[PDB]
């Protein structure tokens, strides 16, 4: 049998969980059997009830057409575009719902405005005035103009700055220039309609300009909104892995994506009457952990523990401790309701978006949010004196690690090593030298979700570890970030344990570790961001640079989402799960081959994460002749 | 080319000149004849230190030619780019030393070639001791004479060694430099390899001084780039064998600087072309801190104690002010030196001064700018015939007659701040003489700073702190005195606030204001802790070792002479008696500011007369051992406006007193004892009917 993951503490909890009698997500994976065939190349079609069809995706073999006519290609090409529409819409609503919160501030309101200065340039890019006005009334200028983005139908939508013009005529040429957010997924949810679009290389361009709303505009307005209302972060440190859980207070476990919630949690665990009643429960007080992108949006500016990614939360819970799991949208595995009723820890489930079945639901109060998260933080402190500390284990196994590498930190950091004679203050130009002079021979960003086909943190680890060794600058977020802030790689001390002789060296004089976390999945719009930055500098297009995107172990559509505006903006990108295009020869073709031509990038499948790092390197050097560097 | 390929390059071209040399020694005096350089013990040192083995003849010297085809290994990786630098300077080594065996005096004047053993040991403990702070290593060709002798010259005025190799040797010459190794600068030679004689010196300090062994390359390395202060100034176009040589110098952690166009590498390879900045430049890259630092009177700690004034402004005369704004925008952020006001020179017989600061370098916190605002003191008080005091809306300056006859003008006051501000706070990094442009911005930008800096500690209280902060920086003149800082006792000079003093140990970890734990409680009301005893122990030297920090006659905390306000005891009228330093006339006590300042400072611990700033009169922890302000009897009238509801609430929280102001006396009521032990009797004051205060 294979290994179920690489860390030892997921492994130990493993063991657990098969002497307690549950069930797993490597359990049901093994139920699973051999998966279907024609839903794994993707040519299974159920866009209306004259269906189910499947074609062969050998061709020349078995049936060539569904019920109306329509060929392999084209319902591969239609099945991979839902997907990018289902992400698209996944971060429409997570950032919709941010740029509402900025719309509703207030002085003296429990949402305000933090960051000014960044609320300020991001005013700047919406064209609303910032002089001699209230903050307040900026911010919700800006937040109309933000929610513009999603569903403006007559009139332009706005992108932000980083974005280089020649990438923006590029689009425009091709005809995937960006609409509003939920128009577009509109239109893709249209064409794939039964009788609609039966072209691949069209659909295929459908859901590349679909997808450029996700990453120039609802993760990059989500982020910025953010950082306005939250604080933009910077360089902090924190734990990971479950070995950050307390045997002795009072664990509570954030886990999801929005992160209004869980800024509140962090404000509710801080109310006196709540540190006192975790005291009268008889604990030493409230633990404070995160899973996934919220915990990454809550480490990144409050330095929270995180407990652990995806594959983990069913883990989270065998170890007896977690007293209350409170979740919101995205990834919060279903069976999480089973799994606890085996436990006393409480499965709070608080988004109207989100219901599950069989978890006790306190909806969160968008009106009165500060007093909405402390009565769902006292169900979790008081159910501490439900647990049951025989039954209890958490393996003693937690990592140090720095994060908040915001695009205003990394340039923060970088202004050190600039002479006060010479380089400009609060630019890129230092991170564009070392990459020309070829010191770092470019710039990877590894991102991603976890898949039971591949061992869990297994593609992370050994794509991240081998990038910087052939001194590549790796930026992480989502899951991946916290696969490398769990085996030890977000450390200064990383350096010079696996970074090659350039990395190292830079590492040294920036003072940062050799693999940079930038936040969770809509904070992807942050490398976007640092790309484009450089690209403009430099004044060349983002295809032009030696980057590269890497999705070792991903899952979720909103990975694709995210891949497909990854290759869309220029940057290549490379999966470690393949997605299900295999029957279609055509759209194989057009997305690991024909890109190249149409956006200056492609995909590239790769499961071996040591064959995926010398291919990365090898394209890198590729780019590097034709720019001379 | 990229920066690897031209490296490459520039060390096959040198190998190349190598090879082509060292078989003229073979064809001209065989593969036995002796190789050496002039008096040295490490035979070819950059080989005796890679190899640890020494070359003796033409055909050991041949063979050394292999060690540099072995370092170039043309692989695009940093380690490969440093080998290649490092092939650069064997094959150069090789050169010179094949230059010394075609020829017994190769080199003859100006240019001298190799340095001989002596001339290392001559120079390398000045070097250790830092009094040659840097080693110049000039090579190529400037615009013109004027410019090489201008950065010479200037390299030269700050104590660095300077060596010349190429055209710029003519060029110093021509534009007269004065050159020799007493001067500090060397010519070394006209070809790029000539670089290597001074490559040898720093090695060579390794081996000497470092006590390292040949073969230790990684040691030696890591001594030339820790300990050895040397940088290279490449000027004019750069040839592929001149960038490959630059390489060898970054190999040996030397950064170099360039005005050509080059792939910049931060921190070891850089390009500036204005080259009345490069010597800024270089220091700075090289971490070159020079101990002088644009006015023709003289600059110095000796003028910080202090003939009649030419122009006086601030104090009680004209509203003058100081003012560190940290602002990245709102004006022309720049060493913008501007006065816009009447100058001095109008005043012909014995006006306002507005200061208003702009810095918005990276990582500058906007609660860092008070540490500023103190230090302004201090920089205006070292000019010559130059004093100030008062802390920030209250300031007082008084320009001399002498600065006058110096022609002093208040555009020095801009440069010797900016100069200053850059010199310590680099690492975080306007006057005004017209009455309107004073006013407007007094209220526009301080006075708001100002409001915002005081609310903090507005309502704070001691009850919450774990930590005291403790500064020394008066000791100058008072050896004694060290001056606990707490968020309700405040620095005797009025401006350090226990949070300026926090932010002072943030920027100057190794600085006046030092953390001292607060363990030990004795006493709240007289404010005895043991460990704040114990600091204060160790930084007097043993001369204070009890003390109370509210209280004035037991064990008194010590004085030191910047104090605005005094406050002594007055038995008689079972109080105490305030003045301030604006005052001129005598007090109950018969005695003038002037005379009870020789009574409080010097460092020495005086029960019943203490020094404070304006805040701390209001302050509940002010004399409360001794009842609190409700023991305050005499005060000026000026004094005694300007803190009248400050007092009149807090003494309401107190003794419920709603017009305590109005039970003061002052010297428009009377000054003599008798008459003020009166007045108070006839208001009623409740020290009076306070217990005896001693
Ligand atoms: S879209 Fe075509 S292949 Fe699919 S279910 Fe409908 S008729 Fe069948
Ligand atoms: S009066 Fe006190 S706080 Fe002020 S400079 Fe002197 S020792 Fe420091
Ligand atoms: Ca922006
Ligand atoms: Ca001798
Ligand atoms: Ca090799
Ligand atoms: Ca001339
Ligand atoms: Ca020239
Ligand atoms: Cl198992
Ligand atoms: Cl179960
Ligand atoms: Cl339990
Ligand atoms: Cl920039
Ligand atoms: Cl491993
Ligand atoms: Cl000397
Ligand atoms: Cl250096
Ligand atoms: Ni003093
Ligand atoms: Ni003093």
């Amino acid at each position: 049998e294979k290994a179920k993951s690489i860390d030892q503490a997921t492994l130990q909890l493993l063991d657990k969980a098969k002497q307690d009698g549950v069930e797993t997500v490597w359990d049901r994976k093994a139920d699973m059997k051999v998966q279907c065939g024609f839903g794994s190349a993707g040519v299974c079609c159920r866009n209306c009830s004259m269906g189910p069809c499947r074609v062969s995706p050998v061709p020349g073999k078995g049936v060539e057409r569904g019920i109306c006519g329509a060929t392999a290609d084209v319902i591969v090409s239609r099945n991979f575009a839902r997907m990018v529409a289902a992400g698209t819409a996944a971060h429409s609503d997570h950032g919709r719902s941010i740029a509402l919160s900025l719309y509703h501030t207030s002085k003296d309101g429990d949402i305000k405005v933090k960051d000014e200065n960044k609320l300020k340039e991001v005013a700047k890019s919406f064209n609303v005035e910032t002089e001699g006005r209230d903050i307040y009334d900026i911010a919700h200028d800006v937040a109309k103009e933000g929610l513009s983005n999603y569903g403006k139908q007559l009139g332009e939508v706005t992108l932000p700055p980083s974005l280089p013009e020649k990438r923006k005529e590029l689009w425009r040429k091709l005809g995937v220039y960006p609409r509003a957010v939920d128009r577009e997924i509109a239109a893709v949810m249209h064409s794939t309609h039964i009788g609609c679009n039966a072209d691949a290389e069209a659909m295929i361009k459908m859901s590349m300009r679909c997808s450029l709303t996700d990453g120039w505009m609802g993760s990059f307005m989500g982020t910025e909104f953010s950082d306005i209302m939250f604080g933009t972060p910077h360089s902090i440190d924190t734990e990971a892995n479950l070995g950050v859980l307390e045997k002795n207070s009072v664990n509570v476990v954030l886990h999801g994506h929005e992160p209004l919630l869980s800024e509140m949690v962090v404000e509710a665990a801080s109310d006196p009457e709540l540190v006192e009643l975790a005291k009268s429960v008889g604990a030493d007080g409230i633990n404070l952990c995160g899973m996934c992108c919220t915990g990454n949006e809550v480490s990144m500016r409050h330095g929270i523990k995180i407990a652990g990614n995806f594959m983990q939360q069913e883990l989270a819970v065998v170890t007896g401790a977690v007293d209350g799991l409170i979740v919101d949208v995205q990834c919060i595995m279903p069976a999480l309701a089973k799994l606890s009723k085996s436990y006393h820890t409480k499965f709070i489930t608080t988004s109207p978006k989100a219901h599950i079945t069989d978890s006790i639901y306190m909806e969160f109060d968008e009106e009165n949010p500060l007093d909405s998260a402390k009565k769902i933080l006292k169900e979790a402190i008081l159910n501490f004196k439900n647990r049951d500390q025989s039954k209890v284990m958490i393996p003693e196994l937690k990592c140090k690690a720095i994060l908040g590498y915001s695009v205003e930190e990394i340039i923060n950091k970088l202004d050190k090593v600039v002479n006060t004679q010479i380089g400009p203050m609060q630019t890129v130009k230092p991170l564009a030298d070392v990459l020309v002079s070829g010191v770092l021979r470019g710039a990877a960003a590894v991102v991603g979700c976890n898949n039971p086909k591949v061992v869990q943190d297994s593609a992370h680890i050994e794509t991240i570890k081998g990038l910087i060794k052939n001194d590549v600058i790796v930026v992480v977020t989502g899951c991946a970030a916290q696969a490398a802030a769990k085996y030890g790689l977000l450390q200064k001390e990383a350096a010079e344990k696996y970074a090659g002789p350039g990395l190292a060296t830079v590492c040294k004089l920036v003072d940062i570790p050799p693999v940079l976390h930038m936040g969770s999945c809509v904070d992807i719009s942050r490398i976007l961001d640092l790309v484009g930055r450089v690209a403009n500098l430099l004044g060349v297009d983002m295809s032009d640079l030696p980057v590269a995107g890497v999705a070792p172990e991903w899952m979720s559509e909103k990975a694709v989402a995210i891949g497909t505006y990854v290759v869309t903006s220029g940057i290549d990108t490379w999966l470690g799960v393949a997605p299900p295009v295999t029957g279609g020869p055509e759209v194989v073709d057009i997305l690991t081959n024909k890109m190249e031509d149409w956006v200056g990038a492609k995909f590239f499948i790769e499961t071996d994460p040591h064959k995926a790092v010398e291919q990365i390197v090898n394209r890198m050097n590729e780019k590097r002749k034709k720019l001379g560097i | 080319m990229n920066l690897f390929q031209t490296v490459f390059t520039g060390s096959k071209q040198a190998l190349a000149a190598a090879e082509g040399i060292v078989k003229q020694a073979v064809d001209e005096k065989g593969r036995d004849y002796k190789v050496a350089f002039p008096d040295t013990a490490y035979s070819l040192p950059v080989i005796f230190a890679a190899t640890g083995k020494k070359i003796t003849n033409v055909g050991e010297l041949e063979g050394a030619l292999d060690i540099v085809r072995s370092l170039i290994v043309e692989e695009e990786m940093l380690d490969k780019l440093l080998n290649s630098g490092l092939a650069t300077a064997v094959a150069a080594e090789i050169i010179e030393a094949a230059k010394y065996v075609l020829s017994d005096a190769p080199y003859a004047e100006p240019c001298v070639g190799f340095i001989s053993d002596p001339i290392i040991r001559s120079l390398g403990v000045p070097l250790v001791t830092g009094d040659i702070p840097g080693v110049a290593v000039i090579l190529g060709e400037c615009p013109d004479s004027e410019t090489a002798a201008k950065i010479i010259k200037d390299y030269q005025s700050k104590g660095l060694l300077t060596c010349l190799v190429g055209k710029v040797i003519d060029q110093a010459i021509e534009g007269k430099v004065k050159m020799g190794l007493d001067l500090r600068v060397i010519p070394l030679g006209y070809d790029v390899t000539s670089v290597i004689h001074v490559v040898t010196i720093a090695i060579r300090a390794a081996l000497i001084f470092g006590g390292i062994k040949g073969g230790q390359l990684n040691d030696i390395l890591k001594y030339t780039a820790e300990r050895v202060p040397a940088f290279v100034n490449a000027f004019g176009p750069l040839s592929e064998l001149v960038v490959s040589a630059g390489a060898g110098a970054i190999a040996l952690g030397f950064p170099v600087l360039t005005d050509q166009v080059v792939p910049e590498v931060p921190t070891l390879l850089l390009t500036q072309k204005d080259y009345d900045k490069m010597v800024k430049t270089s220091l700075e890259a090289r971490n070159i801190k020079i101990k002088i630092t644009p006015i023709p009177v003289s600059f110095a700690a000796a003028f910080e104690g202090e003939n009649d004034m030419l122009a006086e402004f601030g104090g009680n005369k004209t509203k003058a002010w100081e003012l560190v704004m940290c602002a990245d925008q709102g004006e022309v952020e720049d060493h913008k030196i501007e006065v816009i006001g009447p100058d001095i020179d109008t005043i012909d017989k014995a006006m306002p001064l507005g200061m208003l600061i702009k810095v918005s370098g990276t990582n500058m916190q906007k609660d860092f700018e008070p540490v500023l605002e103190r230090r302004l003191h201090y920089f205006l008080n070292y000019i010559e015939g130059v004093m100030h005091v008062g802390q920030r809306n209250l300031t007082w300056v008084r320009i001399g007659k002498e600065a006058f006859e110096k022609g002093f003008r208040l555009k020095h006051f801009g440069e010797v701040i900016y100069a200053k501000m850059l010199d310590e706070f680099g690492s975080v990094v306007t006057i005004i003489t017209d009455p309107g442009k004073a006013e407007e911005l007094e209220g526009k930008y301080a006075v708001p700073r100002y409001k915002e800096r005081d609310a903090r500690l507005e309502s704070l209280v001691d009850e919450k702190v774990d930590t005291f902060y403790s500064c020394n920086l008066c000791q100058s003149f008072a050896p004694a005195h060290v001056c606990i800082v707490t968020p309700e006792r405040l620095g005797l000079c009025g401006a350090v606030s226990w949070l300026d003093a926090k932010a002072t140990l943030e920027l100057n970890p190794t600085g006046p204001c030092q953390a001292v734990p607060k363990e030990g409680v004795v006493d709240e009301n007289l404010g005895i802790w043991e460990k704040v005893n114990e600091t204060v122990s160790k930084i007097s030297q043993g001369a204070v070792t009890s003390v109370t920090l509210y209280s004035i006659l037991q064990d008194p905390m010590t004085s030191c002479g910047c104090f605005e306000c005094i406050t002594g005891i007055m038995p008689e009228a079972n109080g105490v008696v305030m003045v301030n330093r604006e005052f001129g006339a005598t007090t109950p006590l018969g005695m003038t500011f002037g005379e009870l300042a020789s009574m409080t400072g010097g460092g020495v611990q005086t029960p019943g007369f203490m020094g404070h700033g304006r805040q701390f009169i209001a302050s509940k922890k002010f004399m409360k051992g001794e009842g609190g302000l409700g023991r305050i009897v005499w005060m000026p009238k000026e004094l005694k406006d300007f803190v009248a509801e400050k007092l009149n609430k807090t003494a309401k929280e107190l003794y419920n007193i709603d017009n305590f102001a109005d039970m003061i006396c002052d010297e428009t009521i009377a000054t003599e004892s008798e008459e003020v032990v009166k007045f108070l009797e006839e208001k009623g004051h409740p020290a009076l009917k306070m217990d005896p205060i001693m």
